[PDB]
């Protein structure tokens, strides 16, 4: 886990989730997807506690998608970013709660308009233009703060986001051996291939 | 680094229009045992001085020695030893404190609280208080322990502040003082019954007190009491 | 604190803020991080204020003797090694100190050394030291090249610097800005984030995170 | 275990003006919930026209001001009755405290007086020996209620120029002794209201190329 | 590990001459990390108006619980809650949660529809009320917050005077403060006009 | 606390101090450490004072409604019911209870249940911070069918002994008779009894 | 806190200082600490705030529906029962400190209750940090068969005691006088011997001082 | 331990019990717990048998010295020595120490030195973890100017409530007679002392 | 600090030295020598506790620089390790100790023979075919145990090292940044450039 970024561009939101899961001393796998589809236009990465990731991601993915097929309806991203909150925040009071931290990437069909939501595992949510979890922030805000506009294409945005991931390469200790890039706009999801 | 064993409760003291006086009890507590009956918590140096102390008691009985051994340092190539160059109230306080410092300083404390009572030369009154910490600080009225709690704010009542001080006589200081140790006695569940306390007056000198004890109690009004709540028998 | 100091075509640049911080007490937003030891010496101090001004100041004690015993002033890489071996005989005791010792010399050339009271000191191009180096890291690294004009490079650190004073909560207050070169250290003064933020963030179009 | 620490609470405040500077401190001294003194100064005049307070844990603040003292009348006679400036007190207080870095003095201490060129100086220091010279300095207890009043009514933080768009702000000038006194004695009420340390009795130093003046005002005791 | 102080933020509310004012800063961090500078603390349920400070994700939680009750309330007592009686059911909410509490530090403002008299009133995170003619302050600048009003304010100020005096009380009080700031917003609130003003202040 | 109960002739006596202590502050120096669990049926109570009170008002709940149904219950019986709630509830409690009581068949009974919730039947019983300075006295100076006067004289000698040394114990000395006669209550103050 | 309870002639009288803690902040310098149990039941709290708020009002609650149920006045021994039998099972936890006092068919009465759940009975008591101040007053000058007015002077004279030599109570004295065949006499500020002196300066900002960036009307109308 | 030290007309007697501890294992039931460090100077040890024993050597190597330079030492003067070492070393120390002897001058004096090291001059002196069962007893029935078998009885029968009560003290009671006469060693036996 | 591996072959003696320098969530350097040369035939790697590491090499390095001028005759590898071993054991047992493990390579020229010593903060000297120190191990031994031969030249070592430096970055969880090479025989100490 550890890296996943996001940015929210002009027509677009772009999710960035590194790809090495580490156990111990051993990098076990180098192509890890941090992330699942709740719905056609929105995108969930998650990052914390082994285990727990990926377990509350299928909930919630299970969720949507019963919600879906029960109205014949996409539910709109704000909804989501809500109806996950609401559990995480039940979760922080729990006997074990989910240590699981998130960024909800979705675009509106009804306002078109894409949307970015970050939330920890204490149920904390913010919509950002740009947002991160764990070490990643203390470099990709500042940085972000200063090369990104509101006003920029999706292979502006792509750009941008190589210069994050440049910089995490350069001045991180662990090799996250890289990232899976996602994009989410008017037409659904799709990943990037070569990144 | 210590911890005290056989302790002494609280002292009390304030100032009036000629003087100062200051009491303390005399016990010896060993925790919550009333061990020691005979316990003089008041030392005098000189006949200008009263030296207060509360806490533990073979501490006590060091900082003796080291007053009595100051009394003859002092003595020592000294024609005016008994005149002009006689110990000072703010002389033997100052060692004390110094010396009380010095010993936190070094994590291992004299654990004591002490209040030092006296006339200067000049005939100014001096009233000053030292602890284990080394903490020093000066009021018409100071005491120790639970002394702090109880007595001060009632002798507070007498002498506010400094120019309540020449508006107060000794008939009146020393009642509010004794009528402290009253209180105490009620409420201090390590004090006892017999005390000491004494005069330092720039006419009259050093009176002495010992053997006083506590009387006028209150004590009628217990037979009223029944259960602690519902009980009527 | 945020501190750095890179190297550049054009000697070095040395940019700090001036927060002092007591937990979440902000103590001074006026501090001096930077002491100038001498006219081609520089110290950068990250850490505890005292065990950083106290050995820095002690540093340039040090530094002017040798110069006195000498007749020579001190290179970079033993003012650096002074101070690293005094912390080390400290390790241990508690010292909380980030230093980063830039200077010019003729035999050296321009030179930037780490010290920290870990007993660590390496020689390099560029640091970022203090609570929010990850921020002024982030600006830096993506905006450097060796071939920066005097003025871009001033600029840039004077930028990395409001970076962090803007995220981290333990930095802010206002930049101080030098220039080293084979002509000793340059002071480009003191700039209050209070007004610097804003100006930045109209000329540069940058920092839409905030509701400008 | 023995605690060879502890808070004897009170407050204390220092601004400097053009040709002044003065010292403010409650007279308070308490341990815990009790009153120990009502009138216990510690703003002391320390000679060469320099005024001193140590605040927080008052045995190693007597300590303090009575080797600082100390060093004074040393000072004098190494270096034939020479004046120790402001600066120069300053930087000396600063071994004081680093010399027991590893067993520090519980104190927070404010410095006022003059500086060679006749101004106005407020030094102020953390417990261990860092200091910086300042127009404007709470300490103590109820320094975080102060400082900021400070920031606001001495240096005019926050404040602009009306009908300016917020862009010009409210200029820098120096005060009056008979403002800053103003500003001391509301800042002190205004802590004593809101701090249960704070109280009693307030006490001020004020430092002219003429000496030293005391002024006292009474606090409200509860 | 102290939730009260993981996110920061302050809040603050003053009464004027027949006004009130509620006032509160824009930051949510993570600590050190500064997250969000448009994060608002100041929320309202008709003309009844709550700030809350402390911990982000529980100060979210309570607007929407209190929104939710005060909701049910209009539709039952046919019209809106009073300060006086929400200010009630906020300290009922906050004790049922007793041993388990939400880590948050409220502040009801509103002028009572009715007899047209201006209020405030804090809590701690427990439900204990705290009413008060002239001020109440919340959150991790809360010292700053108390030296500042303590000062600044009178009683009877107008509604364009108390704004620079409640602006100028956080403003100062938040520069002091390393986890409060990032902006700030100002709520004048009259009998039937409502202002809501952003500040301009240092982003450090 | 210094508490005691002693068997007699015509029946028991239970005696106590006054002092309710928060630490070294007296909360409460004159306090009523003797209390009625039934006409003839009385407790003294050291340990907690909020743990002694909640049991005795659970005893005084259950004689009520013993005496409803069944009659006059048995000392016997109410120190069974006192050891029913101290030794199921050990880890939540700190009481020492002692428990006397006046039958016409049986006279004057001590029952005594320290910490454990164990139960003792004896002729006298001591209790307390204070009592550990008077076993040897209490132990050379009791006698069995002692006359009213001795009894209260034991007791008063016996508590005096106990307030001396025990700084946790002082105050008024509270007595209670129980007999065929009835319920006499008795309070000794200082200054009667400090010089005996 | 510090709070009183005094037992007289016809009746019973509590009082109680004003001022409530954070730390060492004064949260509130005019908080009402006396409690209405019932009309003529009063109750004085120390401790945790919400706790005494609302274990007063829940008792209190219960204490009404009982009154109703039995068309009887409540007693004081109903609201003693219920407090220490509630307070108990609790073991603690509930931090409420109190002291009950009222009239009702039965006489006057007056007892204190701890938090774990032990009540005392008393012609005269004092909880909270300056119970020991008051205690002293009460030790001093109490009496048996005190006047109503000899009552009120004692209970407040206590009050004052904490107010001045405990850092834990301040500002004013709330009183409230239960007499037995009359109403209960809440006396609200009976005494406001710390009022704030006037301000040597008024802090009324020009208009414009603030820098603002955006402007909007709020909608709270439907 | 329970020890003991008594003043009466003819000089003064000091009292001991015979047992030593290792927790519940007595280790020694035939303990000499009064031990000479002059002449007739004698003291009983409480506390530490290590630390009580090896101060006991000092204080007598030092009384033995100050003998050869300055003559017969006082009891006060051998209460001091025995204090300095236990205040000094009061960190190291578990020492309850009580101090015994004769002079012609100043007849029987007994000096106690509880842990903290300090000094107290009594008439008679009790210690040890058995004195706490006695303080009643032994106050109520101690006179001043006794007769050498009153004092024998006082102390046997003192002593004997302390072996009753606690654990930590039994075996047989041992007693050290100090007068102008000389030094007389006593010794009671269970059977003797138990049915008193 | 962290990956020092040692490889002895035919006629030389391979070091392999990473080259991060890494303090919280920061690479402070990506080019740092951890290595000093004691003799012109005898090289020592150093990993280990920060500051320590370097102050005890330096500290070795100026006594074996002393001695060789004092008698001007170079000291043998294994007179070297048996002092740098007895400083460790020395240092094992002081108030502060040295954590710093070590690998001596040298070349010994009276017997024409390379030589490898590992020794750790103990003082726990072995002379070895291979070695490493930290968690490299773990990977390495094993690795050098199947492809290591006694008889390769000092080209079949590098190659065998680049087949450890492959595998380690593989799979260790944080990034080294590479390694620095260098090369001990019979004509001294020389650094490969491209690695
Ligand atoms: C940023 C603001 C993060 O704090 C910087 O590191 C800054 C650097 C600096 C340099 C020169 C002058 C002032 C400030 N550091 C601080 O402001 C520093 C933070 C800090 C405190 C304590 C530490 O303990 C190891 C480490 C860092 N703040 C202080 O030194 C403040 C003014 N003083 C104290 O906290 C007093 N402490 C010091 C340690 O001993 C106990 C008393
Ligand atoms: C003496 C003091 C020693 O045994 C008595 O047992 C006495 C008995 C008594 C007092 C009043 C009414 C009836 C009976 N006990 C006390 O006065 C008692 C001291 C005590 C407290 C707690 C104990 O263990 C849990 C044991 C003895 N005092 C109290 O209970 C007072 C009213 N409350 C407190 O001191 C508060 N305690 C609550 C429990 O946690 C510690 C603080
Ligand atoms: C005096 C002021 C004590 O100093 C009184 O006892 C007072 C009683 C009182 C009663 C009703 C209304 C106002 C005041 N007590 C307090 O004001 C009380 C002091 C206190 C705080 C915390 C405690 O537990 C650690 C114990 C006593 N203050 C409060 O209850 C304040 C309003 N609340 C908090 O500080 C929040 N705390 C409550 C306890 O749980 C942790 C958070
Ligand atoms: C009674 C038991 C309680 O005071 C006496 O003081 C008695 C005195 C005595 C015994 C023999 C000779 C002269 C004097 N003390 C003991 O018998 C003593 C019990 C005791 C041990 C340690 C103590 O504190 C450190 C206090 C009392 N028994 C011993 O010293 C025996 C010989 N040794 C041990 O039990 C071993 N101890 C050594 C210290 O660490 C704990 C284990
Ligand atoms: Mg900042
Ligand atoms: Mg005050
Ligand atoms: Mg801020
Ligand atoms: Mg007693």
């Amino acid at each position: 886990m550890d890296i996943i970024l996001g940015i929210r561009v002009q027509d677009s939101v772009i999710l960035a989730s590194s790809k090495a899961v580490t156990r111990g001393i051993s990098v076990l796998k180098d192509s890890d997807d941090k992330t699942r589809q709740l719905s056609p236009h929105t995108l969930m990465s998650f990052a914390g506690e082994a285990g727990d990731t990926v377990q509350f991601a299928e909930y919630i993915q299970a969720n949507i998608q019963l919600y879906s097929i029960r109205e014949d309806y996409e539910l709109s991203p704000q909804a989501v970013s809500s109806f996950v909150r609401q559990e995480l925040a039940k979760s922080i009071r729990s006997r074990r709660p989910y240590q699981v931290n998130v960024l909800i990437g979705g675009y509106d069909k009804k306002k078109n308009k894409p949307e970015l939501y970050q939330i920890d595992y204490l149920g904390t949510k913010v919509e950002l233009p740009y947002g991160a979890h764990g070490y990643s922030g203390f470099y990709t805000f500042s940085l972000l703060d200063h090369h990104y506009r509101p006003d920029m294409t999706t292979e502006e945005g792509l750009d941008l986001l190589k210069l994050c991931v440049q910089e995490l390469e350069k001045r991180m200790p662990m090799d996250f051996k890289g990232v899976i890039v996602k994009i989410v706009d008017k037409d659904g999801i799709r990943q990037v291939d070569d990144f | 680094t210590q911890q005290p064993i056989v302790t002494g409760t609280s002292v009390i003291s304030m100032k009036y229009d000629n003087g100062v006086i200051i009491a303390a009890d005399n016990l010896g507590s060993y925790g919550s045992l009333l061990r020691f009956n005979g316990v003089e918590r008041l030392i005098p140096v000189g006949d200008n001085t009263v030296v207060g102390i509360s806490g533990d008691i073979s501490d006590m009985q060091h900082i003796e020695r080291l007053l009595k051994d100051l009394v003859t340092e002092n003595a020592y190539d000294n024609p005016l030893a008994d005149a002009e160059e006689a110990l000072e109230p703010s002389y033997i306080f100052e060692y004390l404190a110094t010396v009380m410092y010095q010993r936190r300083s070094k994590m291992n404390p004299l654990w004591n609280a002490i209040i030092v009572a006296g006339v200067q030369s000049n005939g100014d009154q001096f009233l000053r208080y030292v602890n284990l910490l080394g903490v020093t600080y000066s009021s018409p009225t100071l005491a120790t322990g639970f002394g702090a709690h109880m007595a001060n704010p009632l002798l507070r009542k007498v002498v506010d502040r400094e120019s309540d001080i020449p508006k107060t006589t000794v008939q009146v200081a020393e009642e509010a003082i004794v009528n402290a140790m009253r209180v105490l006695y009620y409420r201090d569940a390590r004090s006892s019954r017999n005390f000491s306390l004494a005069i330092i007056d720039k006419n009259t000198g050093l009176t002495f007190k010992k053997n006083l004890q506590v009387e006028n109690m209150k004590w009628d009004f217990a037979k009223d009491i029944k259960g602690y709540g519902t009980q009527k028998i | 604190t945020t501190t750095l100091a890179f190297r550049f075509q054009g000697g070095i640049i040395v940019a700090v803020d001036s927060r002092a911080t007591a937990g979440n007490w902000v103590a001074s937003q006026t501090v001096k991080k930077v002491i100038e030891i001498n006219p081609f010496l520089l110290g950068t101090m990250a850490g505890g204020a005292v065990d950083c001004q106290f050995w820095e100041t002690w540093l340039g004690s040090q530094c002017r003797l040798h110069e006195l015993r000498e007749k020579e002033r001190i290179s970079v890489a033993a003012a650096s090694k002074i101070l690293s071996n005094l912390v080390y005989q400290y390790k241990g005791a508690g010292l909380s100190m980030g230093t980063m010792i830039c200077g010019y010399t003729r035999k050296e050339g321009p030179t930037i050394y780490y010290v920290d009271s870990d007993g660590t000191r390496l020689k390099g191009d560029i640091f970022c030291v203090g609570s929010g180096q990850t921020f002024a890291y982030g600006v830096l690294d993506s905006n450097y090249k060796w071939d920066l004009s005097v003025e871009d490079a001033l600029y840039l650190g004077k930028r990395s610097i409001l970076a962090a004073a803007h995220r981290d909560a333990y930095s802010g207050g206002s930049v101080n800005l030098y220039h080293v070169t084979e002509d000793g250290w340059i002071y480009h003064g003191n700039h209050d984030v209070g007004e610097l933020f804003w100006k930045v963030k109209e000329e540069e179009g940058s920092f839409n995170n905030v509701i400008g | 275990q023995f605690n060879p620490y502890g808070d004897n609470g009170g407050t204390i405040l220092g601004i400097a003006g053009e040709d002044f500077a003065v010292l403010a401190g409650d007279t308070r001294n308490i341990t815990d919930y009790s009153i120990n003194s009502r009138y216990e100064p510690k703003v002391f005049d320390c000679g060469d026209n320099i005024v001193m307070s140590a605040n927080g844990f008052a045995a190693d603040g007597d300590a303090l001001v009575k080797r600082f003292k100390n060093s004074v009348k040393w000072y004098h006679f190494d270096h034939n009755d020479k004046k120790l400036s402001i600066n120069s007190a300053a930087r000396n207080i600063q071994h004081l405290l680093y010399g027991k870095r590893f067993f520090p003095y519980y104190v927070h201490t404010i410095i006022a007086g003059l500086d060679e060129d006749g101004k106005g100086a407020v030094y102020s220091f953390d417990p261990v020996g860092s200091y910086e010279r300042e127009q404007c300095r709470a300490g103590g207890a109820a320094a975080s209620l102060i400082m900021p009043f400070l920031d606001n009514q001495v240096n005019f933080k926050n404040q602009y120029e009306p009908g300016t768009n917020g862009k010009v702000k409210k200029p820098l000038k120096y005060l009056s002794v008979e403002e800053v006194i103003k500003l001391v004695r509301d800042s002190f009420t205004s802590a004593t209201e809101r701090h249960i340390q704070v109280g009693d009795g307030l006490e001020i130093l004020i430092v002219t190329k003429d000496g030293v003046r005391k002024e006292f005002y009474e606090l409200k005791r509860d | 590990s102290d939730p009260s102080s993981i996110n920061g933020g302050i809040v603050v509310a003053m009464t004027g001459k027949d006004c009130v004012a509620i006032a509160c800063d824009l930051r949510l961090g993570s600590q050190s990390l500064g997250v969000s500078n448009k994060f608002e603390k100041i929320f309202h349920y008709g003309h009844v108006f709550l700030g809350i400070t402390g911990l982000a994700t529980d100060v979210t939680t309570l607007n929407e619980m209190f929104r939710y009750k005060t909701n049910l309330y209009k539709l039952k007592e046919e019209r809106a809650i009073e300060p006086e009686t929400f200010t009630q059911l906020v300290s009922s909410s906050l004790y049922e949660r007793r041993f388990g509490p939400y880590f948050v530090g409220p502040v009801v403002a509103g002028i009572n529809s009715k007899s047209g008299k201006p209020f405030i009133a804090g809590f701690d995170l427990i439900g204990c009320i705290d009413e008060a003619k002239d001020f109440i302050v919340s959150g991790t600048a809360s010292d700053q917050l108390f030296g500042m009003c303590e000062s600044l304010y009178e009683p009877n100020l107008e509604p364009e005077d108390l704004f620079e005096t409640i602006s100028q009380a956080l403003l100062n009080a938040a520069d002091r403060d390393a986890l409060s700031g990032w902006g700030a917003v100002v709520y004048i609130i009259k009998k039937d006009e409502v202002v809501k003003r952003y500040l301009k202040m240092r982003q450090d | 606390t210094s508490i005691m109960a002693v068997t007699f002739k015509d029946g028991v006596i239970l005696g106590a101090d006054s002092r309710t202590t928060t630490g070294a502050y007296i909360a409460n120096r004159v306090t009523d450490k003797l209390t009625r669990v039934h006409d003839k049926i009385w407790c003294c109570r050291s340990g907690s004072a909020a743990d002694t009170q909640a049991i005795a008002d659970i005893v005084q709940y259950h004689l009520e409604l013993y005496t409803s149904q069944y009659g006059t219950p048995s000392t016997e019986t109410a120190a069974s019911v006192f050891k029913e709630l101290c030794y199921e509830n050990k880890d939540n409690l700190t009481a020492g209870i002692i428990v006397a009581g006046y039958d016409d068949k049986n006279k004057g009974e001590v029952y005594t249940i320290p910490l454990g919730g164990s139960v003792h039947k004896l002729p006298y019983a001591i209790a307390g911070s204070g009592s550990t300075f008077i076993y040897g006295y209490c132990d050379k100076n009791f006698r069995e069918n002692m006359s009213k006067e001795e009894t209260v004289d034991f007791i008063k000698h016996s508590l005096s002994q106990a307030i001396k040394w025990d700084g946790s114990s002082g105050g008024v000395i509270r007595m209670v008779v129980l007999t065929a006669a009835g319920v006499e209550r008795l309070i000794f103050y200082p200054d009667e009894y400090e010089q005996l | 806190t510090t709070i009183v309870g005094v037992k007289f002639n016809n009746g019973v009288v509590i009082a109680a200082d004003t001022r409530s803690t954070q730390g060492p902040i004064v949260a509130d310098k005019n908080c009402a600490k006396l409690h209405r149990i019932s009309p003529k039941i009063w109750c004085a709290g120390a401790g945790t705030a919400a706790d005494t708020e609302a274990v007063t009002q829940l008792i209190g609650s219960n204490i009404e529906l009982h009154s109703l149920y039995t068309s009887r006045e409540p007693r004081v021994v109903s609201a003693l029962q219920m407090l220490k039998q509630h307070l108990f099972k609790y073991q603690g936890h509930i931090g409420a400190y109190l002291i009950v006092a009222g009239v009702d068919p039965t006489g006057s009465h007056l007892f204190s209750i701890h938090a774990h759940g032990s009540t005392d009975v008393g012609y005269y008591l004092s909880l909270g940090s300056g119970s020991l101040a008051a205690m002293a007053v009460l030790e001093s000058h109490w009496k048996q068969d005190l006047t109503k007015e000899e009552a009120i002077k004692l209970a407040s004279d206590a009050i004052q005691a904490g107010i001045w030599n405990d850092l834990g109570s301040g500002s004013n004295v709330d009183v409230c006088v239960m007499e037995i065949g009359k109403d209960a006499e809440y006396l609200r500020n009976y005494l406001t011997p710390n009022v704030r002196e006037e301000k040597q300066k008024s802090y009324k900002f020009p208009r414009g001082t603030t820098a603002v960036l955006k402007e909007s009307i709020v909608n709270i109308c439907d």
